[PDB]
């Protein structure tokens, strides 16, 4: 007496090439490397010679 | 100046000036005084206003002083500084004139290809100049919040 | 301090071509988990490959030779090719240089060298300071490097330094075998060429086997070149007609057809019953690591 | 094709024959004669200046061109495609060549305005290999490219203020990429 | 507008024209700051050569008000 | 073209009369408004790029439109349709400040359904593009603003649509 | 392609295509089959060739994955996955057809409008075909890495 | 333009995919019939005038169009026909070449129809002209370059028709 | 011989019999299925093939209709999870020399999962010469 | 313009002979020459962009030039010279493939000399950053090209001084 | 409209020749392919009526079409929706019957495209949904007999395209 209880969610539209989904678990795969906050607040350098001049 | 644009449109149509542009000189010297003090005041504050917008700018875009990035080395970031004080002049410059014309041709036309061949991040200036525009906002009067953003928004929509 | 970075150019200014050398590698060395992490992609490298392939494809000794001839700043084309560069060019090459090094693509430091107490306190103040003055102190500190025509002088010249043991094979004892692999670790390969037969069967990896004794000279003199082997342990085994098959296992610290400091290598050993070395198979086994793939 | 007047302004000496010219660049730029069409006329500057052969003929036109009158009458009440066909009508004598073309075209009507479009269609190779330096541009006949001949004769056989309608919207891509 | 006069001599290298071409061939002509650059890679792409260029109209090294 | 003072300008001089109370009227009406339309124009000019950029993001942006097949595709496309979207968001600030649509269907509506359909672009994804950039203007220039602002992009929508 | 190219040349000077393009058609079509070959070799390490390309191009410039940068999570770091795939069929397309003009009608015409208005900094896309052409001539024959270097080298230079 | 070589990308970039073997083997086709497609253009661009005269002379001389009042009248119109018919041979062996009739609806057919229309030209005569030529051709380079060229010419005509 | 399962000693896993019964039955498009798509063939004098239609390419222009004959194997654990599998055995058919009398060595280097991410295939030399 | 055959063939036709050997001893040392020139160009057309970055970052940037009251300030005169050194770089690699310096004279040295002396624009300046492109070509290129290179930048250098 | 047999009579008449040997080989492929193309109109007739609910539940169901504000809400809608698509599997199974895409072009895809794009239905969606009905007919119909249903509901997509 198995029934099929049909959800409300449509059925999840086929991925194409396009689509960067496909490349989603690759990205993961990759977990590229992120960089720290940079530690910078800009008041102390005085711009008369923190500027380049070469 | 917008008495040098006035003129130009004029000598286009081989026309003496029309009472608009007339009028248009006319509420520009009598208001002349207002644009002075703009002047004066971002002068007299612009390290600090620079400072705090390329404060706020860091905090939006980190990666710009990144180990990497254009910004990155105190000598890439003192260059930061001092081109926004470039801008900031810039700006002082517009409000005395009345028009954007000084702008548009000492740092807007062509300044693409120079930040092509710096490779520095055009949108990330964009969003300097903005922050900019809120610093001198806090700093500066209401009524003349508008003249001042009104110039702020040209150069970040024309350089963005 | 805002001098901080002004300071500290001055500080390594002094420092004599030795100790400016010695204290580049250790910050390259604490570079990462002490130091500034380097993105090379910032500056174009692309304008840089020329100098850094002559430098792989030239010998260790004047590998050295050539670097600290930059270091001193010295009259040689590879240093005004350098001086022509921008700072962070300079630096993205020197980076290059300490990447190779720690692959070993490049002849390394001197074993077992410690920095100067100057170059210590140096390095330790660059440490302290933020990753931009950092970066900005590495910058300023190379970019004086090299060779420009008009003033520059140096006080003293850093010359290269002016400067091999026996193999252990465990489970394998033949004369043989110990003598070409401790002659190429010496780079005696005119000691092999009478070590073998004129038969000449070489298999270099991933390859077809190479036959000749003058195809296999052309291969050690071509190919191997500097190669340092450290083998780990062997087997033998009676072949065919008394044949010897030795596969002796170890690594080899160089790079080597598209192999790290660190690889497993496999050699398989036919030797003649009365002569010596028939037939020698180089073989890479794999991990997951692999680097050397060609696909097709 | 063949019943018509080419102006060439070989000699400046000529006054009458400069007043001839300048009043031919006028009907052709503008399609009709600028009497009805300005207070005064604005162009006795650049007049003064061909007169005195200081500029070139196609300078002339370029200032014609770069004008509020044409502004005012070919590309303030047209859209960016009929402001295309228009000026190329009024300037290169011939419709767009292809979709390249106009969309060149309208990157600078975009970028730079009518003004940057003005001088990009005028100080262009086919311009000088057509007309020259002295030569008023005139209506032309092409043969190719493809469709040239129809969407021209198209732009040249209606009156001015005809209809709003474009002669020449879009080249239909036979092959659309991607 | 910060305006060139340029006197330059553009030979016929196809064509041999049968009408006058003096109006056209050596003419000293004014030409835009804007213009020139375009108009100078004309002439020395048609084969002309420039025999001489100066900037009548404007100010060298105006940093501001070139209109 | 024409905007509601040269409107009532020229409804006036058609009957060949002065200003009469409506027309008086209809002007103190479009005065009223007045500094409200010029500051959402210039809110609207300042992130000029920022309305375009953010409608792209939301309705055309990663979708069959822009991927292979879609009108979207290759960069040269892409950027056509950006300029697209700065003509439509240059000729609504324009339509704005007049307060006229005559400026929009003398500019734009004249031929552009056909020549979208000799190009084959898709009409209702360029419907939904001026749609996005409805609200992505009304996020910056407020209600009533951004209310006149949806007016002229939904005429805009209809002569193209 | 090639072919195009040599029929859109004559049309230009309205003549037969001459003897030097119809041998160099000649050519092209007679060695066509290591083109393909190359073609072949690769879309199959399409994968591999995408991952170490992104990897290299991410440890080379991380601030456009870092803190402000365009693709900070994994998400817009597929989605440079998916350009990156997007401009090595495109390299693969110019190699099959042997002339860049179909890259040019598919990822090169307005591509600073793209990348001007979605941030993208195109230096750094740029450098992520350079990590193509270096990873994909270590992966192919040194004349066939020449061969496709060419396209490589053709859309780096585009970029920058 | 398109051609057999950019047909097979085009198609495959359409839906984004590589080029699999189904486009491999199309791709190896197009390079096996470029040899005779460059023997047909070079036959062909040898001999183009004489083509041309032979069509015309047994197709339009002697004719009513080549007299007095006939649109092949009025020696300028001759010439003008003389030019017409080697552009579509030009293009004819442009397409051949190219493997693709996307040149000749993109160069050639584009707007003729109501060119000859607004000319009075009679289509149906040099739809005849056409296959005059085609058939001049075909019995100079071959069965299989004709086979080709005769392809493309029909195409052209039947644009034409 | 081929419809039965191919004798091997020191081997006990379906992946590996079912890939010997695969490459004898020749039906490669239903071989690399046991191929990882990362995963890579090494062929004998030549360096690692990675991508999965490159070994398609590779059994289907080089691996035509050829008989190989495990013999023995053994089994251990690797890094990363993998499972290095040595296999020998002998091939019967004409494969880049040595017609017969050539000792294969198979490195399997099993993912975690199961999938083979690098194969070897070592044609080890009798002591004929002349290859 | 001219190149190498086309100078040989000029020079051999001013006094009106045919080519002897010393004429196709040149022709032959240009076609041995060829390979090397075709590879130096790919490697400039790869990296003309960045070339002139780094010559103007090493010769230009951060100098007197650049800053305000120099002719290189504001981003309108930095946009003009970063143009004037890419077609300066253009330029110099069409000379490197014809392999003569006509093409420099004819196009890229008449009236620019006198067109800086109008602007006002530094002789001494632009010849340094011309030298920084040959410096940064050579570094690229290699020794051999890179000689021959800087022979067609010094070229322009001398013409301009 | 004309089935595979009809359409080689069409071609024979069509040069004026009698059935050569490529004639009879494509009768005789088609009289091979009878028995498969019955058996699978019988499978298909079978469950026209309940084929497209599973065809339409798996496509357009419980989506932003079927929503208000879709093109698929509202009764009508929806029983448009339903009946096309019935239509198209009706219209692909006398295609398959007849073994021919002749009457796809004038009786299913002749006015569609335009008709769709004045009615404003989403093309793109009734591809998708030809699509999923392409997978459930595969489904009842076989591998073989599936794919040849499936090459003609392509046909109507890529017209429909
Ligand atoms: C003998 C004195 C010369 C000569 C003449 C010649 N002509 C033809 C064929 C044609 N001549 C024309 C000419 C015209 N058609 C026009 O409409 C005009 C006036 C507007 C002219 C001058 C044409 C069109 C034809 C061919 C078509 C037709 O005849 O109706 C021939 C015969 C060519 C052939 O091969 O049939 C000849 C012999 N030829 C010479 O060599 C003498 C110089
Ligand atoms: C011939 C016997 C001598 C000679 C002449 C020569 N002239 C040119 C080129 C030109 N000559 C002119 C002169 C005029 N053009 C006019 O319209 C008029 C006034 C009505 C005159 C006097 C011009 C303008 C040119 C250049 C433009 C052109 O070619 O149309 C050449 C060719 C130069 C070249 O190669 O470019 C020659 C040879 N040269 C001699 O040695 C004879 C003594
Ligand atoms: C990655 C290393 C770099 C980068 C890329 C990047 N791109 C996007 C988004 C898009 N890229 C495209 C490009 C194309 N689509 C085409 O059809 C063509 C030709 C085939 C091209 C060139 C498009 C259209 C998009 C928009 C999304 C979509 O594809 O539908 C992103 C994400 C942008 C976002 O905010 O979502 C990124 C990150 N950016 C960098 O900084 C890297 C250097
Ligand atoms: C963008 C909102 C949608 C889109 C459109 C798209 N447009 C084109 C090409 C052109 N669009 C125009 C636009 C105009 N012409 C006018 O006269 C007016 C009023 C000023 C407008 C807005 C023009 C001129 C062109 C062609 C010229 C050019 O390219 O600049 C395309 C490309 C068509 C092609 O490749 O042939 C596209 C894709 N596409 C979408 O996805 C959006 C929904
Ligand atoms: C800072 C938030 C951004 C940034 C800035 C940056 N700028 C430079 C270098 C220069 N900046 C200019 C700009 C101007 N010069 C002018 O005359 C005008 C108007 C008055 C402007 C705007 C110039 C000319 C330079 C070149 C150096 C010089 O002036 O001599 C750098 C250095 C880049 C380098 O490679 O050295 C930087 C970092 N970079 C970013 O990433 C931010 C978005
Ligand atoms: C950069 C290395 C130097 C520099 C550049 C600079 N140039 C101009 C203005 C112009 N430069 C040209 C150049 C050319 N025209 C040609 O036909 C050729 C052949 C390729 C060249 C190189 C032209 C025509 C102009 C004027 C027109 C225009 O600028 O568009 C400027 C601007 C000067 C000013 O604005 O007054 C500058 C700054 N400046 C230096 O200091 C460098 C040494
Ligand atoms: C269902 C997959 C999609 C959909 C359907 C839909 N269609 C209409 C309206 C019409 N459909 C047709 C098509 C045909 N009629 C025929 O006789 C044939 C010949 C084979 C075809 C293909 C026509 C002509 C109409 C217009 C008349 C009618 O009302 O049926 C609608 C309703 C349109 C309306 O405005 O009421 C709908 C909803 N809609 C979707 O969103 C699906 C993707
Ligand atoms: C992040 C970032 C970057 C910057 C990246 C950075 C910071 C790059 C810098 C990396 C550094 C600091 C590399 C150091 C290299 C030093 C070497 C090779 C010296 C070896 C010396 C030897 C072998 C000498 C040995 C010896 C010999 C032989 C003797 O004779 C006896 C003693 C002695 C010890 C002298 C970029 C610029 C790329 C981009 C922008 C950006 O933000």
């Amino acid at each position: 007496w198995q029934n099929e209880v049909r959800r409300f969610i449509p059925q999840e539209k086929k991925l194409t090439a396009g689509n960067p989904m496909n490349f989603l678990g690759m990205a993961r795969s990759i977990n590229p490397a992120a960089n720290t906050i940079p530690k910078v607040s800009a008041q102390n350098i005085n711009i008369e010679a923190s500027v380049p001049r070469r | 100046s917008i008495v040098t644009k006035s003129i130009v449109n004029a000598d286009a149509e081989a026309r003496y000036l029309s009472p608009g542009e007339l009028d248009r000189i006319k509420a520009f010297v009598t208001g002349g005084a207002a644009r002075l003090r703009i002047a004066e005041t971002l002068t007299g504050s612009r390290e600090t206003i620079v400072k705090q917008a390329g404060d706020r700018l860091f905090q939006k875009r980190p990666d710009i002083v990144s180990p990497g990035g254009n910004a990155y080395g105190e000598e890439m970031t003192a260059t930061c500084l001092r081109d926004m004080d470039y801008y900031l002049r810039l700006v002082t410059y517009g409000v005395v004139s009345g028009d954007v014309t000084p702008i548009e041709e000492i740092g807007l036309v062509g300044v693409r290809e120079m930040y092509r061949s710096l490779g520095t991040p055009i949108e990330a200036v964009a969003q300097s100049v903005r922050e900019m525009k809120e610093v001198a906002s806090g700093l500066m009067s209401s009524d003349d919040a508008a003249e001042a953003s009104a110039y702020f928004d040209f150069v970040i929509g024309k350089m963005s | 301090a805002a001098d901080v970075v002004p300071a500290t150019i001055a500080r390594f200014s002094q420092l004599n071509a030795e100790d400016q050398l010695a204290l580049i590698w250790f910050a390259y060395l604490e570079m990462g988990k002490t130091l500034t992490i380097a993105a090379p992609g910032a500056a174009s490298m692309q304008l840089a490959e020329n100098a850094l392939k002559e430098i792989q494809a030239m010998g260790p000794l004047q590998q050295t030779q050539a670097m600290c001839d930059l270091a001193n700043r010295a009259d040689t084309p590879l240093c005004r090719t350098y001086a022509s560069w921008s700072p962070n060019i300079k630096l993205g090459f020197w980076y290059r240089l300490g990447e190779l090094m720690e692959q070993g693509f490049v002849a390394p430091i001197p074993a077992g060298y410690q920095l100067s107490a100057n170059a210590n306190a140096v390095l330790a103040t660059i440490q302290g300071l933020e990753s931009g003055q950092q970066i900005t102190v590495l910058r300023n500190a190379v970019v004086d490097m090299g060779f420009t025509a008009g003033k520059d002088g140096k006080r003293i010249a850093e010359p290269v330094v002016p400067p091999r043991t026996k193999v252990s094979i465990e489970g394998v004892t033949n004369a043989t075998v110990l003598n070409y692999m401790d002659n190429l670790n010496a780079n005696d390969f005119d000691t092999l060429i009478e070590l073998f037969t004129s038969d000449g069967a070489l298999q270099p990896p991933f390859q077809r086997p190479i036959v000749g004794k003058e195809n296999v000279l052309r291969f050690f003199r071509e190919e191997c070149q500097n190669l340092k082997l450290i083998p780990e342990r062997g087997v033998t085994e009676p072949a065919e007609d008394g044949f010897t098959q030795i596969k002796v296992t170890g690594k080899v610290q160089t790079p080597w057809f598209g192999g790290n400091v660190g690889m497993n290598i496999a050699w398989r050993f036919l030797l003649n019953p009365e002569g010596k070395i028939f037939f020698v198979a180089i073989d890479l086994l794999a991990s997951p690591k692999e680097l050397l793939n060609f696909a097709r | 094709r063949q019943q018509t007047k080419v102006f060439k302004l070989v000699s400046t000496y000529d006054k009458v024959a400069v007043k001839n010219a300048i009043r031919a660049a006028y009907r052709q730029v503008f399609e009709r004669d600028l009497e009805p069409y300005i207070i005064n006329s604005e162009f006795t500057a650049l007049e003064s200046k061909l007169s005195n052969n200081e500029i070139n003929v196609k300078e002339f036109i370029e200032g014609l061109g770069t004008s509020e009158l044409y502004m005012k009458e070919f590309y303030a009440p047209y859209p960016n495609t009929k402001v295309i066909e228009m000026g190329t009508k009024h300037f290169l004598g011939r419709a767009p060549l292809n979709q390249k073309e106009i969309q060149q075209y309208n990157q600078i009507l975009a970028s730079q305005g009518l003004k940057a479009f003005i001088g990009a269609m005028v100080n262009g190779m086919e311009y000088l290999q057509t007309f020259g330096e002295d030569t008023v541009p005139y209506r032309r006949f092409p043969t190719l490219p493809a469709a040239n001949f129809p969407n021209t004769e198209r732009l040249y056989n209606k009156l001015t203020k005809q209809d709003k309608e474009l002669v020449v919207p879009s080249f239909t891509p036979v092959v659309k990429v991607g | 507008m910060r305006m060139f006069r340029i006197t330059a001599c553009v030979p016929s290298q196809t064509r041999i024209r049968t009408q006058r071409e003096l109006q056209n061939t050596y003419f000293t002509k004014l030409v835009p700051y804007d213009n020139w650059f375009r108009e100078q890679q004309r002439i020395m792409k048609m084969g002309g050569k420039i025999v001489k260029v100066e900037l009548a109209t404007g100010r060298p090294g105006t940093n501001a008000g070139l209109a | 073209m024409q905007d509601a003072i040269t409107a009532v300008i020229n409804s006036a001089d058609v009957q060949g009369k002065y200003l009469d109370g409506a027309a008086m009227d209809k002007l103190k009406s479009y005065f009223a408004s007045g500094e409200l339309r010029v500051r959402a124009a210039s809110v609207i000019s300042a992130n000029a790029a920022t309305i375009v950029k953010e409608a792209v993001a939301k309705s055309l942006l990663y979708s069959d439109v822009t991927r292979p097949g879609g009108n979207m595709y290759t960069t040269r496309r892409y950027a056509a349709c950006i300029r697209d979207l700065d003509y439509y968001l240059r000729y609504a600030t324009y339509a704005m400040l007049a307060g006229d649509a005559s400026i929009l269907d003398e500019r734009v509506l004249n031929g552009l359904k056909e020549t979208y359909n000799s190009l084959g672009v898709p009409i209702s994804s360029t419907v939904q593009a001026i749609q996005a950039i409805k609200e992505v203007t009304a996020s910056l220039v407020g209600a009533d603003a951004g209310k006149e602002m949806g007016v002229y992009l939904d005429y805009i929508c209809s002569g193209l649509s």
